[PDB]
C-alpha cells in the first residue's frame, strides 16, 4: 500500500546562481560569473 | 643420533600414576630444610634448594654421582610437610569422595546393595564386556546377601566365558567404545552418590560440608529439624588430618568399589587404592639442572613453603611447652595450616592460590611444553633465506649458495668405495667446497677439521681408513662429515604449511657465486610463493632411512598430483606461456642453425636428459627453396627425446584457452592435436602445460611415469627461455589503444548510460517511466528509499543490474573486434587469453570500461543529505553519482569517479585482514589405509570399511574414466603395467566370475526403489581384495566401462581393453599405510584459506568444530509433486508461515479518558479482502487471536508493569464471555460484517499512575501467532533449480510436514540440520546430511573438494552413533592420553588419566612424539627383518 | 511391540523391561506415520545372523567394540528392533563407487 | 569503522592510508586540510543575527523541528523559522567572504541543516571554536577563497573543475581537484591511471625507502640512519614537487627501464639490475 | 620500486653483454616484466615511460599531476608527439637487439626512464650449536647461532607424506 549573450567575449555558455539574501521581502540577487572570458556581475529584482 | 650407536630397549607402553610417600622418601637424593638458596662467597647453602646433592651447579660437582656439569643428570629431593595438605589436582575430586558418605559407618550413604551393583558393572567394563553389563541390571536384609551372589557370580560368569572364547585378555579390553560406556557410567555413579540425604545402612544424617573454592574446607551446622535420629540411633575449618581421618576409614570400608572406580585396565598388581593418595604429604622438588636461574619461580614457590615449614615447626614447639597461651598458639598455628597449603597450591596451580606461574602454566597453553617443545622443536642441521626464481634448474632441485654448502654438512661412513671421494673432500678441509668439518673416530671421537692445517689434515686422511686398534670397536667405522654434495636431498619448506606439497623433498644442486635460495618456477604452485622477498626453510636430513623418504616418497616429482582433487599443482607460470603461444604458432618457422641450436639448449645429453645417447632430429617441414622447421617441430622432437624408446608416441586431442576466431577465418588451431607424439595441430597454453587438468604434461604423467613428466617441465621451462632470450616479448603503451572506430563504438553506448540511472529509479519506485529526474515526486520517494537500508538494497540492486548490462554491450563490441593492435601482435590481449597473466576483467578495465564500483554488494554508499558526494546534487537519478565510472585506465577517471574507485579498493585491503584445520588435524591424526583394504584410527577402532567405498587413489584416478584416452593409447599403457609378468601372482579368473553374477542380477533389478531390493549378493569389491583379485572394481567403474564399451565399436580389440582397465584399476588402488585423515583434513582447511543461509568458514565452523544443535539458520526443502500446481504450491506457502498478530494490523488508536483509568483500544485491520489473500487469514480465525490469545497476554503486560510500577444475541452474549474470563475488560466487539475493525474498553484502578498502552500495544501484537507451524518461520517456494520442484522452508518440524502428504513427498524431505535429522531419521541420515552441507560450502565457491575427505570427515563424527565435534568435549572418548593433553587443558586431562590409572599403548602419533616412538603411519607400519643364512 | 496413543504413564515404563527374556517394543502412532526407511538419505539396513556376525569379525580381525556404533536409541534401529551387540549390515550408495556394504553395532 | 566515507571529501586523503591493520584506521589529511588553532571572533555574531530576524532566546517560547534553532559554539542564540534560517544562512556566507562585515570571520563554520522528513536534526549550528577541520573552496558568487568544515560540506553543491559548474544547484568550486590528496598522495604521478590498490601500496612504499633523510646526519646521532648516496630530481614530477621542497630531499633515480621478457629470471615480481649499472654506483646507499 | 606501487626483489645483477641493446646503443638499467602490468593495472608506469623519455631527449620536465588530462587529449598523444618529434616511435617503442645471439627481436622494444625507488629491507644457518637448558634442544634466535622451528603444521605434513622417518 506504500506503492499506491555575455557582453565581452559573446557566448550564451555562462553561469549563474541566484541567493535570496536578506529576506523574503526582497528580490533574490542572479549573480553572473563567466568561463570563457571572464567577466561576472550581479543582477537584484 | 648416531647410526652406529644403537638402542636395545624401547619404551612399549607408560601407564599414569601417583608417587607414594614411600617412594619419594627412598627414591630422593637429600632432603633440603631451609628456605636460603645460596648465601655469600657465590656457594650455595648445603641443605637449601641448590645443594650438591641435587646435582653439579657451576662449576662445582655432584655430591650424589660425582660427575661435573656436562654428565650429571639431575637428582630428585624431597621436603617434609609437617601436615598432609591437600593436591589441587585432586580436590575437585576429593570433595566428591569427602562428601556422599557418612560419618558413622564410614560407608558411602547410598546404599551397599546398589553400590555393589556399580562396583559389578565397571568390572565388566574393564573387560570387552560392555554388553553383559546391562544384562546384569536384568539379575533382579538376606535377600540382600543373595542377590548381591546372584549379581556377583554372573559377573564372574561372563568373565570366564569371555576369556575362554578368545575375546578378552586377562589385561582387559579397552577400546574407544568402553571408554565411553565408563565414563558415563562413573558420571552416573558420582551423580547420585552425592545426591544422598540419609545413609540407607545406618539410617542418619551426617552433616554438610562446604567448599570454600581451594586451600579451605568447611562443614556447616547440623539442622535442630533432623538431629532427631541422631538420638534414636543407640561453620567449623576442619583439619587437613582430619580430613584424611575419615577418608581412610570410607576408603578401607569400601575397597571393592573403588578398585574398579580408579582402574580402567584390569588391576593386575592388586595393589589397594588408598585416600593418602589424594593428598600430598611429600612435596618433590625438581633437580638443580631444571631450575637453574635466569632467581628462577619455581625456587621461589619452593621458597616460601619452606619459609612457612618452619614458623609451623616452631609453632609447634610451645603446643610441647603446654591456657591463654594456648588459646592464641592454636589460633595462629591454624592460621598456618591454610598457608602452607596455599603455597603448595601456588606451586602447583598459580590460577587455583600478577602471581608467579606455577607447575602447571609451564604446561597448559601454546606458549608452554606439549605444543611449544613436543610437538614442535627447534632443529638442527637446518637454514632459512629469502628464495628468488631460477631457470636452467631442473625442477626437482634447489640452488643453495656457498654459504649453504659449507656450514650443513653429512656424516658418511667410510667403506671401499668412499675413500677415492671422501680422502679428496677430507683435504679440502672446512673452508672449500667439497669439503669435510669433522671425523668421528670409531670410538665415539670427534676431531674438528677448522683449526688445522693442510699437511696435518692430509696425514689425517690416511688415518681415515684404517683397521680398528680395539675388539670392542671391531666392526665400527669412522665417519667423515662431509660438505653437501649435489647429490644430497633437501626438505624445502614455506610458511603456512597448509598442505603437504608445501613441504617437498628436492635434490640439490650449488651455486657457485650468489648468496640466496633458488628455486625452479614449477615449484611456487604448490609452495603459493611469489618471489617478492619470501622466505623458506631448508632441513637437511641426516641419514638413510630419510634420505631414501624424501627422494621417493615425499619427493617433488611425486606430488605432480594433488590430493584434494586429483588435479595438477605443478607447471609454468607467466613467460613460458606467453613463449608456447609464440612458438606454436603457424608463423614460426627456423632454420638449420635455430633449430639445432634450441634443441641442444634445452635437452643437453652430457646432463642425464635425453634417452638416445644422440640427439635425434626430424626432416624439416619445408624442404625447398630453403628448409625451415616449424615451431610445432620444435616441441615434437623435444618430445621424442626425454621419451623413453620403444614404446610409441602419446595420442592427445585436447583444446585450448585461445578460440579459432583470434586466429582467422576457417584456423583449426583451438583443439591441440598429438599423433605418434607429434604436435600436429594446435597452441600449447596454460591448459597444455601448467596447473591444469588433462594437459600434455597431465598425460605425460599418465602413460610415461611421474619421473618422465617432470623431465618435460625442465625441459620445456628451458625450451621456452632460450626462445625468450632470442625472440622476446614486450607490451606497450601501443597494446592499450582502441580504434577511432572503436572509440566511437565506446562513446555510443556509454552515451545510452545517462537515462540508465533514472530508468532504474522509476522502476524501484513504481512511478510510471520518462519522468524528470527533478520531479518532486520522484524526489520524494527516493528520500524515504534512503531512510532505509532494505529499501536501498533494492535500488542499488536494480540501478546495478542495469549499468552492468550497459557494461557488457561496450565489452562484447570494442574487444577484440575494435581494438586498434590485435592478437597475436598485441599483448596486453595476448598474456589474457593465454592465461600467462591477467584475466579479461582486467583487459576490459583498461580498454573498455572500468564499471559500477562496488560495496559490499552495493553502490557507493549515500550521506545524510541524499548527496553521494559534494559534486552531485542531492538524490539525483545519475548513473555516474552510484559508483558507475565510464572513465578507464588509459585515458584516465575523474576526481570524483576516483574517489569511488578508492572505496572499493580499500574494500579489498579489508577483506584481507588456520583453526578449523587444527581441530580436524588433531582428531585425525592416527587414521591410515589399513592392510585390509579398510582404513582405521591408530588404536585400532575402525571407521571406514573401504577407502571412500572403493579403496582407490585421488592420485591415481583422473584418467582412471577417461577411456578413450587410453584406447588410443593401448600400446603405451601396456608397456607400463606389462600384463604378461603379473599373472603368475594374481587370481585374474575368480572374481571375473562374481563380476557377473551381481552385474546381471542388479540389471534384472533396479526397477523398484532402495527399500525393496534384497540384494543376494555383496559387491564384488567388499568380497574380494581388490589389490589382488584382477576385475573386483567398483560398481560405477564396472558400469561405465561397460556404458563405454557398449556405445562404440573400434589392433586392439574390445576384450583386450576391459582387461586392461580392469588392471589400471588395480594399480590406482590406495597403498596400505596411507595418512588419510591428514590428506582428508588437510583438503578442507587448505581450500578454505581461498574463502537467505549461512555461507562459508562460519558453516564449516558449525558442522565440524562446534557440532550445532543450536543451528543459526536451519532450514528444510520440501518436493513438490508432479501433479499439484504452482498456484497449489504458493497458496500452501501462506498455510505455512508464522502470521504474527503484527503483520495484519494497519494501526491502533487508543483513547485514555480519566476524570478508573479507562483504555478504548480501537485497532485497525487492513480490508478483509486483503488479508485473506496475502496470509489467508480468515475474519472468524482473528476473532479467536483477539478472544483468547492477545488480550491474555495483554493482561499480563499491564499488571506486569504495574508490579514493577510500586517502585445481538451472538455478540452480546459473546461479549459477556470475554468479560468473565478476563480481569478487567468491560467491553468487546469485533467487526464481523466487515472483519474491519475491533474494539475493546479496558478499565483500571485510579492507583495506576499512567502506562504508556501504546508501546505495550506494539510489543504484544509482534508476540501474538494468528496460526504457527512450530518451529518454522516462513516458506519461501524458489525457482525450480535443477528441474525439480522445491520448497525451502526457514525453520526445522519434520512431524508437521509428514500430515502434508498431498502437497510434499514426505520421503524425500532434505534438510540443512543435521542434529535433527539425526533425531527423527537416525544416524546414516545425519551422516549424508554432513557430506552434503559441507559440499555445498565448497561448491559455492566453485571448489571441488573429493567426496572421499568428506566422507571420512563424516564418518569421523558419527563413530559413536552420536554427532560428535572435533573439539576437546567430543575427543574425551579416545584411548590416546598424550593425544588429549597435546590438545588443549592439560591437566584436566591428566588428572583424569591418573584418577582412571590409565594406561596406553602409544599408538597415536601424538604419543609417540611425546615418548619418541617411530610413527605407526607410511613407513612405521610395518617391520624390517633380514635374512641371515647361517643357523 | 506397543503402539499408543499420546503417552505412557512413567511408573507404567517399569514393564515394558520386566519379563525376560521377552522383550516389549514401544512406539508412538504420530511417529510412525512416515516409515523413516523410504527416506531418500537413509540406505538399507540388514542385521547380520551370528553366523554371519563372525565371519565379519573373523575377516578384519575385530573386536566386537571396534565396529563403528549405531545407538539403541536411533529410529532405524528402534524399527529393526536391535538388541545390544548386533551388527547391522548398511549397503550404501556413493558418488563414485557406488553401492558398497558398511557395518555398524549396537552398544 | 574501516570504511571510506563520502564525508572525507577534502579533510581525509583517500588512498594514503596503511594497508593490514591499522587500515582505515590510520590516516592522513589533505595537503590543504587546516586544522583552527585560536578561538575565532564570536562576540559580535549575535548582535548580527538579531538583525536578520533571530528572535532573542529569552522570550522566544518555541522549540522542535518546527522551527530551527541558531546555535553559536553550542549556545541557543535564538529561533528563527526554517525559511527565514536558509536566507539568514546565505547571507552570513555572503558576508563572511566578501569580508567587509566586521563581525563575521573567514574561518567561521556556519552549518545549516535544513527541514527533511527523517533526516538529520534541523537547525543553524554555527562554530567557531578550536580544533577544527578546515578547507578552502572557491565561492561562485564573487569569486573568493571560503573556508569550509565537514559538518557544513554535506549539505552545500560544491564543483570539482568550473567546467562542470550547473547553474542554480552549485554555490561553490575547488581551485583544484588535487587539494583532496595529501602530501605522498599528489606525488605519486598519473594517479588517475593506476589501480587504486597500487595508489595506497606507493603511500605505504614511497616511505620506506633508502632516500636522503636529511644533510645535517654530522650532528645528528640517530640509532639507525638510511642514506641513499646519489639521488636525483624525477623528470615526470608533480607540481607539488617543487612546492614542498622534496629536491631538498632526493629519493631516488630515474633508471632507463625496459619492458621486456629476456631474461627468465624476472616473472612473478622479481625485477633484474644491469650488473654494469652498479658498478657504477646505482643505487648505492649506505 | 617505482612509484606505482610496482616493487620486486633482484633475481640477478644481469652482464651488460647480455642484456639487450637499442639501436642507439643504451642498455636499460632494470628490466621489469610484461606480466607485472595486467593484474595490477598500473597503466601509469606506462606513461611515466613515454614522459620520462620525452623529457631527457627535450631536455625539460612534464608535470604529472593527475586530472591535467582529458579523455580526448590522452597523454600517449601528448607524450607520443613529442618523442614523434624527436625522431623516436610514437608508441614508446624501441628497435632492440638480443645481447646473446645478436639477433634482432620481433617486437620493438617499450623503453623510457622511470623514477625508481630503493626500498629498505634473513639469512640464518645452523649445522649445530648452543642449546637449551631446559629441554636441550636448539636455541631461538638467529644472532646466538640457533636453530629454527620444525612446528605443529609442519608436523602433519610429515604425517601427512606418510614418511615416517623425516618426522623422526
Ligand atoms: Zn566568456
Ligand atoms: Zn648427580
Ligand atoms: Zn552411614
Amino acid at each position: 500500500k506504500s506503492v499506491v549573450k555575455c557582453p565581452q567575449c559573446g557566448n550564451e555558455e555562462m553561469n549563474y546562481h541566484t541567493l535570496q539574501l536578506r529576506s523574503a521581502d526582497e528580490g533574490a540577487t542572479v549573480f553572473y560569473t563567466c568561463t570563457s572570458c571572464g567577466y561576472k556581475f550581479r543582477t537584484n529584482n | 643420533m648416531d647410526i652406529s650407536k644403537p638402542v636395545g630397549s624401547e619404551i612399549t607402553s607408560v601407564d599414569f600414576g601417583i608417587l607414594t610417600a614411600k617412594e619419594i622418601r627412598n627414591l630422593s637424593a637429600k632432603q633440603i630444610t631451609n628456605p636460603t638458596v645460596l648465601d655469600n662467597l657465590g656457594h650455595p647453602v648445603s641443605g637449601g634448594l641448590y645443594d650438591l646433592a641435587l646435582g653439579a651447579f657451576l662449576r662445582n660437582l655432584c655430591s650424589t654421582c660425582g660427575l661435573d656439569e656436562k654428565f650429571c643428570p639431575g637428582h630428585q629431593g624431597h621436603i617434609e610437610l609437617p601436615v598432609p595438605c591437600y593436591n589441587p589436582l585432586f580436590f575437585n575430586q576429593l570433595y566428591i569422595y569427602l562428601r556422599a558418605s557418612c560419618l558413622f559407618c564410614h560407608h558411602f550413604r547410598l546404599k551397599s546393595v546398589e553400590v555393589h551393583r556399580y562396583a559389578c558393572k565397571l568390572r565388566l567394563l574393564q573387560y570387552g564386556l560392555i554388553d553383559e553389563s546391562y544384562k546384569l541390571d536384568e539379575i533382579t536384609s538376606t535377600l540382600l546377601n543373595e542377590l548381591k551372589s546372584k549379581r556377583s557370580e554372573y559377573v564372574d560368569m561372563a568373565i570366564a566365558k569371555a576369556l575362554s572364547d578368545g575375546r578378552t585378555t586377562e589385561r582387559g579390553s579397552f577400546t574407544a567404545t568402553v571408554n565411553d560406556e565408563r565414563k558415563k557410567l562413573v558420571h552416573e555413579f558420582h551423580k547420585k552418590l552425592l545426591s544422598r540425604g540419609k545413609c540407607d545402612n545406618c539410617g542418619m544424617f551426617s552433616p554438610k560440608f562446604r567448599k570454600d573454592g581451594f586451600t579451605k574446607i568447611f562443614e556447616t551446622a547440623l539442622n535442630e529439624k533432623q538431629i532427631t535420629n541422631n538420638r534414636v540411633k543407640g561453620s567449623t575449618y576442619i583439619l587437613s588430618t582430619e580430613v584424611k581421618n575419615i577418608l581412610d576409614t570410607v576408603f578401607r570400608k569400601e575397597q571393592c568399589v573403588l578398585q574398579y572406580v580408579f582402574h580402567s585396565r584390569p588391576n593386575l598388581s592388586r595393589k589397594l587404592v588408598k585416600a593418602d593418595s589424594f593428598f600430598m604429604d611429600v612435596l618433590v622438588v625438581p633437580p638443580t639442572r631444571f631450575r637453574l636461574p635466569s632467581e628462577n619461580s619455581q625456587n621461589q614457590l619452593l621458597s616460601k613453603v619452606l619459609t612457612t615449614s618452619l614458623l609451623i615447626r616452631d609453632l609447634n614447639d610451645d603446643l610441647s611447652k603446654l591456657l591463654e597461651d594456648r588459646r592464641v598458639i592454636f589460633s595462629r598455628l591454624m592460621n598456618a595450616f591454610v598457608t602452607i597449603q596455599n603455597d603448595v597450591n601456588a606451586f602447583i596451580d598459580s590460577t587455583k592460590a600478577v602471581p608467579i606461574p606455577g607447575v602447571k602454566q609451564a604446561l597448559e597453553k601454546k606458549e608452554g611444553l606439549f605444543r611449544k617443545h613436543m610437538m614442535g622443536k627447534r632443529v638442527n642441521y637446518a637454514a632459512r633465506s629469502v628464495i628468488s626464481p631460477d631457470p636452467n634448474i631442473e625442477t626437482n632441485e634447489i640452488g643453495v649458495p656457498p654459504v649453504f654448502a659449507v656450514k650443513l654438512t653429512y656424516p658418511e661412513p667410510v667403506t671401499a668405495y668412499n675413500i677415492a671421494e671422501l680422502r679428496q673432500a677430507v683435504i679440502n678441509g672446512p673452508d672449500k667446497w667439497p669439503g669435510a668439518t669433522q671425523i668421528q673416530n670409531e670410538d665415539g671421537s670427534l676431531v674438528s677439521l677448522i683449526g688445522m692445517s693442510v699437511e696435518q689434515r692430509k696425514a689425517l686422511a690416511n688415518q681415515l681408513l684404517t683397521p680398528s686398534s680395539n675388539v670392542s670397536t671391531h666392526t665400527l667405522n669412522k665417519k667423515v662429515y662431509r660438505h653437501i654434495k649435489n647429490r644430497d636431498v633437501v626438505l624445502m619448506n614455506r610458511q603456512p604449511t597448509l598442505h603437504k606439497a608445501s613441504m617437498m623433498g628436492h635434490k640439490v644442486r650449488v651455486l657457485p657465486n650468489e648468496k640466496t635460495l633458488r628455486l625452479h618456477y614449477a615449484n611456487t604452485g604448490a609452495y603459493n610463493a611469489d618471489f617478492d622477498g619470501d622466505e623458506m626453510n631448508m632441513h637437511f636430513p641426516q641419514n638413510e632411512n630419510a634420505r631414501a623418504e624424501a627422494l621417493n616418497l615425499a619427493n617433488t616429482d611425486s606430488q605432480y598430483l594433488t590430493p584434494t582433487s586429483g588435479s595438477p599443482v605443478r607447471g609454468l607460470i607467466q613467460d613460458h606461456i606467453s613463449a608456447g603461444v609464440w612458438l606454436t604458432s603457424k608463423d614460426s618457422f627456423f632454420t638449420r642453425e635455430q633449430y639445432q641450436q634450441y634443441i641442444y639448449g634445452c635437452i643437453r645429453p652430457e646432463d642425464g636428459h635425453t634417452t638416445r645417447s644422440k640427439i635425434v632430429t626430424l626432416p624439416p617441414t619445408i624442404f625447398k627453396p630453403y628448409p625451415l622447421w616449424t615451431g610445432k617441430q620444435i616441441i615434437t622432437t623435444v618430445l621424442l627425446n626425454v621419451t623413453p624408446p620403444d614404446m610409441p608416441g602419446i595420442n592427445l586431442i585436447s583444446k585450448n584457452k585461445i578460440k579459432n576466431e583470434y586466429w582467422g577465418k576457417g584456423s583449426l588451431e583451438n583443439e591441440v592435436l598429438f599423433k605418434d607424439g607429434a604436435l600436429l595441430c594446435g597452441i600449447l597454453d596454460k591448459s597444455q602445460y601448467g596447473a591444469s587438468k588433462y594437459g600434455i604434461v597431465h598425460s605425460l604423467h599418465e602413460v610415461y611415469g611421474p619421473e618422465v613428466a617432470a623431465k618435460v617441465l625442465s625441459v620445456l621451462g628451458r625450451l621456452f627461455t632460450n626462445y625468450i632470450t632470442a625472440t622476446a616479448f614486450t607490451c606497450g603503451m601501443d597494446d592499450l589503444r582502441l580504434t577511432a572506430e572503436g572509440n566511437k563504438w565506446r562513446t555510443d553506448i556509454l552515451k545510452t548510460s545517462v537515462d540508465t540511472g533514472r530508468e532504474a529509479a522509476a522502476e524501484v519506485t513504481n512511478l510510471d517511466k520518462d519522468t524528470p529526474a527533478d520531479d518532486p515526486e520522484l524526489l520524494k520517494r527516493l528520500q524515504e528509499i534512503l531512510r532505509d537500508n532494505n529499501k536501498s538494497g533494492i535500488l542499488d540492486a536494480v540501478t546495478s543490474s542495469k549499468v552492468n548490462a550497459i557494461t557488457s554491450q561496450v565489452v562484447s563490441k570494442c574487444v577484440p573486434d575494435g581494438t586498434m593492435k590485435k592478437f597475436p601482435c598485441n599483448s596486453m590481449q595476448a598474456m589474457a587469453l593465454s592465461g600467462a597473466k591477467g584475466s579479461n576483467v582486467n583487459v576490459s578495465q583498461i580498454m573498455c570500461l572500468l564499471g559500477q564500483q562496488a560495496l559490499e554488494g552495493r553502490r557507493v554508499p549515500v550521506m545524510v543529505s541524499g548527496k553521494t558526494l559534494p559534486s552531485f546534487k542531492p538524490y539525483e537519478t545519475d548513473a555516474m553519482a552510484g559508483g558507475y565510472v565510464k572513465g578507464r585506465f588509459y585515458s584516465g577517471i575523474k576526481p570524483q569517479e576516483y574517489y569511488f574507485h578508492c572505496m572499493a579498493g580499500r574494500e579489498g585491503l579489508i577483506d584481507t585482514a588456520g583453526y578449523l584445520q587444527r581441530c580436524l588435524t588433531k582428531q585425525l591424526e592416527g587414521v591410515h589405509v589399513s592392510y585390509d583394504n579398510s582404513i582405521r584410527d591408530a588404536d585400532g577402532t575402525l571407521v571406514q570399511f573401504m577407502y571412500g567405498g572403493d579403496a582407490i587413489d585421488i592420485t591415481k584416478e583422473s584418467h582412471m574414466t577417461q577411456f578413450e584416452f587410453c584406447l588410443d593409447n593401448y600400446y603405451a599403457l601396456l608397456k607400463k603395467y606389462n600384463p604378461s609378468a603379473l599373472i603368475e601372482h594374481l587370481d585374474v579368473e575368480s572374481a571375473l566370475k562374481y563380476s557377473k553374477k551381481t552385474l546381471k542380477y542388479r540389471k534384472k533389478h533396479s526397477k523398484e526403489p532402495h527399500y525393496k531390493q534384497s540384494v543376494k549378493y555383496d559387491p564384488v569389491l567388499a568380497k574380494y581384495n581388490p589389490a589382488k583379485y584382477l576385475g573386483s572394481v567398483s560398481e560405477n567403474f564396472q558400469d561405465k566401462l561397460e556404458s563405454f564399451l557398449d556405445k562404440n565399436s573400434k589392433g586392439v580389440n574390445e576384450k583386450k581393453f576391459r582387461a586392461l582397465m580392469q588392471l589400471k584399476y588395480m594399480r590406482s588402488l590406495i597403498n596400505p599405510g596411507e595418512a588419510v585423515g591428514i590428506i582428508a583434513s588437510q583438503s578442507v582447511g587448505e581450500p578454505s584459506t581461498q574463502m537467505n543461509v549461512t555461507l562459508g568458514i562460519p558453516r564449516l565452523r558449525e558442522i565440524v568444530m562446534t557440532a550445532s544443535a543450536a543451528i543459526k539458520t536451519p532450514q528444510m526443502t520440501l518436493p513438490i509433486w508432479n501433479d499439484v500446481s504452482d498456484e497449489q504450491a504458493d497458496t500452501f506457502c501462506k498455510s505455512i508461515s508464522k502470521v504474527l498478530l503484527s503483520e495484519v494490523i494497519d494501526k491502533v488508536i487508543v483513547t485514555e479518558t480519566t476524570g478508573a483509568r479507562s483504555y478504548v483500544i480501537h485497532m485497525r485491520f487492513f480490508d478483509n479482502n486483503e488479508y485473506s489473500e496475502e496470509y489467508d487469514v480468515s475474519k472468524e480465525e482473528l476473532q479467536n487471536v483477539i478472544s483468547n490469545q492477545f488480550i491474555h497476554l495483554l493482561e499480563a503486560a499491564i499488571v506486569k508493569e504495574i508490579k514493577k510500577q510500586k517502585r445481538n444475541k451472538v455478540q452480546r452474549d459473546r461479549q459477556s464471555a470475554i468479560i468473565s474470563h478476563h480481569r478487567f475488560i468491560t467491553k468487546y466487539n469485533f467487526d464481523d460484517e466487515s472483519g474491519k475493525w475491533c474494539e475493546f474498553k479496558l478499565e483500571l484502578a485510579a492507583d495506576t499512575e499512567k502506562l504508556l498502552m501504546v508501546n505495550i500495544v506494539e510489543e504484544i501484537c509482534r508476540k501474538s501467532i494468528i496460526r504457527q507451524i512450530p518451529h518454522i518461520d516462513r516458506c519461501v517456494h524458489p525457482e525450480p533449480e535443477n528441474g525439480k520442484r522445491v520448497l525451502v522452508t526457514e525453520g526445522v518440524n519434520f512431524q508437521a510436514m509428514w500430515d502434508q502428504e498431498a502437497f510434499i513427498d514426505v520421503d524425500g524431505i532434505t534438510s540443512n540440520d543435521v542434529a535433527a535429522v539425526l533425531k527423527t531419521y537416525g544416524v546414516e541420515a545425519a551422516r549424508n546430511t554432513i557430506v552434503n552441507e559441507i559440499n555445498n560450502v565448497f561448491s559455492r565457491y566453485a571448489i571441488s573438494v573429493s567426496f572421499r575427505h568428506l566422507d571420512l570427515i563424516a564418518d569421523m563424527m558419527t563413530r559413536q552413533g552420536t554427532y560428535l565435534a572435533f573439539n576437546r568435549q567430543g575427543m574425551e572418548t579416545s584411548t590416546s592420553s598424550f593425544m588429549k593433553m597435546s590438545y588443549e587443558t592439560t591437566c584436566q586431562f591428566l588428572t583424569k588419566a591418573v584418577l582412571d590409572n590409565e594406561r596406553e599403548q602409544l599408538d597415536s602419533p601424538s604419543a609417540r612424539i611425546v615418548v619418541g616412538k617411530l610413527n605407526n603411519v607410511g613407513t612405521g607400519s610395518f617391520d624390517v627383518l633380514a635374512k641371515v643364512p647361517n643357523a | 511391540i506397543f503402539v499408543y496413543q499420546n503417552n505412557i504413564t512413567p511408573s507404567a515404563m517399569k514393564l515394558v523391561p520386566s519379563i525376560p527374556p521377552a522383550t516389549i517394543e514401544t512406539f508412538n502412532e504420530a511417529a510412525l506415520v512416515v516409515n523413516i526407511t523410504h527416506h531418500e538419505l537413509v540406505p538399507k539396513h540388514i542385521r547380520l545372523s551370528s553366523d554371519e556376525k563372525r565371519e565379519l569379525l573373523k575377516r578384519y580381525r575385530l573386536k566386537e567394540s571396534q565396529l563403528p556404533r549405531i545407538q539403541r536409541a536411533d529410529p532405524v534401529a528402534l524399527y529393526l528392533g536391535l538388541k545390544r551387540g548386533e551388527v547391522v549390515k548398511i549397503i550404501r550408495k556413493s558418488e563414485t563407487s557406488g553401492r558398497y556394504a558398511s557395518y555398524r553395532i549396537c552398544m | 569503522v574501516r570504511k571510506l566515507l563520502p564525508e572525507s571529501w577534502g579533510f581525509l586523503c583517500p588512498v594514503h592510508t596503511p594497508d593490514g591493520s591499522p587500515c582505515g584506521l590510520l590516516n592522513h589529511f589533505a595537503h590543504k586540510c587546516r586544522i583552527s588553532t585560536q578561538q575565532s571572533d564570536v562576540s559580535r555574531i549575535p548582535s548580527i543575527l538579531y538583525s536578520l530576524g533571530v528572535a532573542p532566546a529569552s522570550h522566544t517560547f518555541a522549540a522542535g523541528p518546527s522551527l530551527c534553532c541558531v546555535q553559536i559554539d553550542g549556545k541557543i542564540i535564538g529561533w528563527v523559522s526554517h525559511e527565514q534560517g536558509k536566507i539568514i544562512a546565505d547571507t552570513l556566507r555572503y558576508w563572511k567572504v566578501e569580508g567587509k562585515t566586521p563581525g563575521l570571520p573567514i574561518d567561521l563554520e556556519i552549518g545549516y541543516v535544513p527541514p527533511s522528513t527523517r533526516g538529520q536534526y534541523p537547525g543553524l549550528y554555527l562554530f567557531g571554536g578550536h580544533s577544527r577541520m578546515l578547507r578552502p573552496v572557491r565561492y561562485l558568487p564573487l569569486d573568493k577563497e571560503d573556508i569550509v568544515g565537514p559538518f557544513e560540506q554535506v549539505y552545500m553543491n560544491i564543483a570539482v573543475t568550473p567546467q562542470e559548474i550547473q547553474n542554480n544547484v552549485h554555490t561553490h568550486v575547488e581551485f583544484t581537484p588535487t587539494n583532496i590528496l595529501s602530501i605522498l598522495a599528489n606525488l605519486t604521478p598519473f594517479s588517475d591511471f593506476n589501480q587504486s590498490p597500487r595508489n595506497m601500496y606507493q603511500c605505504q612504499m614511497g616511505k620506506q625507502t633508502m632516500g636522503t633523510p636529511g644533510v645535517a646526519l654530522c650532528h645528528r646521532s640517530d640509532n639507525k640512519l638510511y642514506r641513499l648516496q646519489t639521488g636525483q630530481t624525477p623528470i615526470v614530477k608533480a607540481n607539488l614537487y617543487d612546492d614542498y621542497g622534496m629536491d631538498n630531499f632526493p629519493n631516488g633515480f630515474n633508471a632507463v627501464v625496459a619492458v621486456i621478457s629476456y631474461t627468465g629470471y624476472d616473472m612473478d615480481d622479481a625485477m633484474i639490475i644491469n650488473k654494469s649499472a652498479d658498478e657504477r654506483g646505482f643505487g648505492y646507499g649506505t | 620500486s617505482s612509484r606505482h606501487g610496482q616493487k620486486g626483489v633482484c633475481s640477478r645483477k644481469w652482464p651488460t653483454i647480455d642484456m639487450p641493446f637499442s639501436e642507439t646503443g643504451i642498455q636499460p638499467d632494470i628490466i621489469i616484466n610484461p606480466h607485472a602490468f595486467p593484474s595490477r593495472m598500473t597503466i601509469g608506469m606506462f606513461v611515466e615511460s613515454l614522459a620520462g623519455k620525452a623529457g631527457a631527449l627535450h631536455g625539460i620536465a612534464q608535470d604529472s599531476t593527475p586530472w591535467i588530462f582529458n579523455e580526448d587529449d590522452t597523454p600517449a598523444d601528448y607524450f607520443g608527439e613529442q618523442l614523434a618529434k624527436a625522431g623516436y616511435n610514437y608508441h614508446g617503442n624501441e628497435p632492440m637487439y638480443s645481447g646473446a645471439t645478436g639477433e634482432e627481436l620481433r617486437a620493438d622494444i617499450y623503453v623510457g626512464v622511470v623514477y625508481y625507488q630503493r626500498l629498505r629491507h634473513k639469512f640464518q644457518v645452523r649445522s649445530t650449536g648452543p642449546v637449551n637448558s631446559l629441554t636441550m634442544q636448539p636455541v631461538k634466535g638467529r644472532k646466538r647461532h640457533g636453530g629454527i622451528r620444525v612446528g605443529e603444521m609442519e608436523r602433519d605434513a610429515l604425517i601427512g607424506h606418510g614418511t615416517s622417518f623425516l618426522l623422526q
